[PDB]
């Protein structure tokens, strides 16, 4: 049924511009307002604006904070809504969401996209170095994911087969570079007997690395 | 028009009533309707609609969540709180300028849990790359109050320590922490014993984890 899928996010230099899209399916796109909402990391949600339905002529409304700087537009034949952002600054660094707003008798913001992270900085794009963390009843292994930019990375273990006993920690910034670690606890009766591998992805640099956790 | 949320942060034990206030700076009601929405947001997920038009439960959402109020004063009620309820909750004006309130973080209270500490020396591939990080994980503890001191050859090291907490765990209500001691290979190789000491209320003395580099 209803799906909103975003893309276009990533790194952009201060003063720069960017266009995020939001592809919809599973409803009659033209009869619905669409909204854009942003969330700086750690902070509250902020409504940015909407574009109206066919009934109201596809007209647009923006929050006081982004009027004249951001533009919402739509491709009705493809069911995409866009958000064009110009003159980006530090404070614009956030996760950006699209959401179905009003349409038919329906409540707005029932459906949301997964969001896309926009980062505004002078800093370059650096791939992560991915290191295995091996030890010295249950056993804790890890992966250190060091020296990357910008966020996000994603980490899975055994391509998704291991999910409980996992703690992926939020990244920390150290002088232009991010460092993140993931951790997995498994029963020692299965290690190293059955293998354990962390899968790290950095889309911002086409990196996809697997690290087998090998004993010392 | 601004929406103000009550405590901003709230702790409630399992099984009990959580009550989150939302106050609007101006009435958001008409004769017919009160235009208030309530959302739930977990880390790295989009917000989820819980309550529309002030008191109606969204389809799919469990019946422990309920809303109420009119005019300017509104309430979200969660009873009984479950472990999966650990999250941030936002109210929102669901028409006109669609303002979001600032959020209330809900913490699930539970019995104390001692941390499980694991220490990890630099990976030998990282040493091959010319870096060195000593990582130790402090897993599945409660309350969230914890600190890590590092000792290199007996003396405390304050600089270059990266700390990171998970958000409260959806299943067991604990917190996890990653403490990464960042170091030049130079200083790694010139010293021998590495120690991370966790201070937590579950113990009258630090939970200590150690290794010697020459013994590796
Ligand atoms: N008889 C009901 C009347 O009581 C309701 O309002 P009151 O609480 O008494 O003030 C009214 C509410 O209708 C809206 C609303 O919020 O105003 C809008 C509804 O959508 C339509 C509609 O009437 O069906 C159709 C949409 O395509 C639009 O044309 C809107 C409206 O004309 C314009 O809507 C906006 C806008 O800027 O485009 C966005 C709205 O969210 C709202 O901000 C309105 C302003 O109120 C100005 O009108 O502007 O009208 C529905 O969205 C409706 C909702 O389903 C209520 O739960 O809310 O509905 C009467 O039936």
């Amino acid at each position: 049924e209803v799906m909103l899928v975003e893309s276009g996010g990533g790194l952009v230099q201060p003063g720069g511009s960017l266009r995020l899209s939001c592809a919809t399916s599973g409803f009659t796109f033209i009869d619905y307002y669409m909204s854009w909402v942003r969330q700086p990391p750690g902070k509250a949600l902020e409504w940015l604006g909407f574009i109206r339905n066919k009934g109201n002529g596809y007209t647009t409304e923006y929050s006081t904070s982004v009027k004249g700087r951001f533009t919402i537009s739509r491709d009705n034949s493809q069911s995409i809504v866009y958000l064009q952002m110009n003159t980006l600054r530090a404070e614009d660094s956030a996760t950006y969401y699209c959401a179905r707003d009003i349409g038919y008798g329906n409540s707005p913001f029932a459906y949301w996209g997964q969001g896309t992270l926009v980062t505004v900085s002078a800093a370059s794009i650096t791939p992560p170095s991915v290191y295995p963390l091996a030890p010295g009843s249950m056993v804790t292994l890890g992966c250190l994911v060091k020296g990357y930019f910008p966020e996000p990375v994603t980490v899975t273990w055994n391509s998704g087969s291991l999910s409980s006993g996992v703690h992926t920690f939020p990244a920390v910034l150290q002088s232009d570079l991010y460092t993140l670690s993931s951790s997995v606890t498994v029963p020692s009766s299965t290690w190293p007997s059955e293998t354990v591998t962390c899968n790290v992805a950095h889309p911002a640099s086409s990196t996809k690395v697997d690290k087998k956790i090998v004993p010392r | 028009i601004v929406l103000t949320q009550s405590p901003a942060s709230l702790a409630v034990s399992l099984g009990q009533r959580a009550t989150i206030s939302c106050r609007a700076s101006k009435s958001v009601s008409s004769s017919v309707n009160s235009y208030m929405h309530w959302y739930q947001q977990k880390p790295g997920q989009p917000p989820k609609l819980l309550i529309y038009l002030a008191s109606n439960l969204e389809s799919g959402v469990p019946a422990r969540f309920s809303g109420s109020g009119s005019g300017t004063d509104f309430t979200l009620n969660i009873h009984p709180v479950e472990e999966e309820d650990a999250a941030t909750y936002y109210c929102q004006h669901s028409r006109e300028l669609r303002t979001f309130g600032g959020g209330t973080k809900l913490e699930i209270k539970r019995a104390d849990a001692a941390p499980t500490v694991s220490i990890f020396p630099p990976s030998s591939e990282q040493l091959t790359s010319g870096g060195a990080s000593v990582v130790c994980f402090l897993n599945n503890f409660y309350p969230k109050d914890i600190n890590v001191k590092w000792k290199i050859d007996g003396s405390e090291r304050q600089n270059g320590v990266l700390n990171s907490w998970t958000d409260q765990d959806s299943k067991d209500s604990t917190y996890s922490m990653s403490s990464t001691l960042t170091l030049t290979k130079d200083e790694y190789e010139r010293h021998n014993s590495y120690t991370c000491e966790a201070t937590h209320k579950t113990s009258t003395s630090p939970v200590v984890k150690s290794f010697n580099r020459n013994e590796c």
